[PDB]
C-alpha cells in the first residue's frame, strides 16, 4: 500500500511535469516564430 | 515592345518612389515592438 | 537613418529572441531527459 501511494504521488508529479513541458514547449515554439519574423524584418531593413 | 517598356519604366519608377515614401512614414508611426509583428512592413520589404 | 535605427532595434530584439530559444530549448531537452528517466524508474518500480 505504501509503495502504491508513493507510485501514485510520483505519477501525479510526472503529469504536472509533462504539462509544464508542453506549455514550455509551446512558448518556445512561439518565441522561435517571433525570432524568425524578426530575422526576416532585419534582413529587409539591411537590404534597404 | 520598346514604347511599352519605356511606359513600364516610368510606371515602375512612380510605384518605387511611392513604396519608399510609404516605408519611411509607416516605420516612424509604428512602435518598435509593433514593427517586429506588423504584417504590412514584412509585405512592404518583400514588394521592394 | 530612420531605417538604420529601426534595423538596430530589430537586431537587438532578434538576438534576445534567439537567446530565449537557445535557453527554452535547452531547458525543454533537459526536462524531457529527466521525464524519460522518471518513466523508466516508474516502469521498474511497477514491475517490483
Amino acid at each position: 500500500a505504501e509503495l502504491n501511494a508513493r507510485v501514485n504521488s510520483l505519477k501525479r508529479q510526472l503529469e504536472e511535469a509533462e504539462a509544464r513541458k508542453m506549455i514550455v514547449e509551446q512558448d518556445a515554439a512561439r518565441c522561435q516564430s517571433r525570432l524568425s519574423a524578426a530575422e526576416n524584418l532585419v534582413n529587409g531593413l539591411a537590404g534597404e | 515592345a520598346k514604347q511599352d517598356l519605356v511606359k513600364k519604366q516610368n510606371e515602375y519608377a512612380v510605384t518605387l518612389d511611392k513604396l519608399e515614401s510609404d516605408l519611411l512614414q509607416s516605420l516612424s508611426e509604428a512602435d518598435p515592438a509593433t514593427i517586429l509583428d506588423n504584417t504590412e512592413l514584412i509585405q512592404n520589404l518583400d514588394k521592394t | 537613418n530612420i531605417l538604420a535605427e529601426t534595423q538596430n532595434k530589430v537586431q537587438g530584439l532578434q538576438e534576445e529572441l534567439k537567446v530565449k530559444m537557445v535557453e527554452v530549448n535547452k531547458q525543454r531537452e533537459e526536462t524531457d531527459i529527466l521525464i524519460e528517466k522518471v518513466g523508466k524508474e516508474s516502469a521498474l518500480a511497477e514491475e517490483e
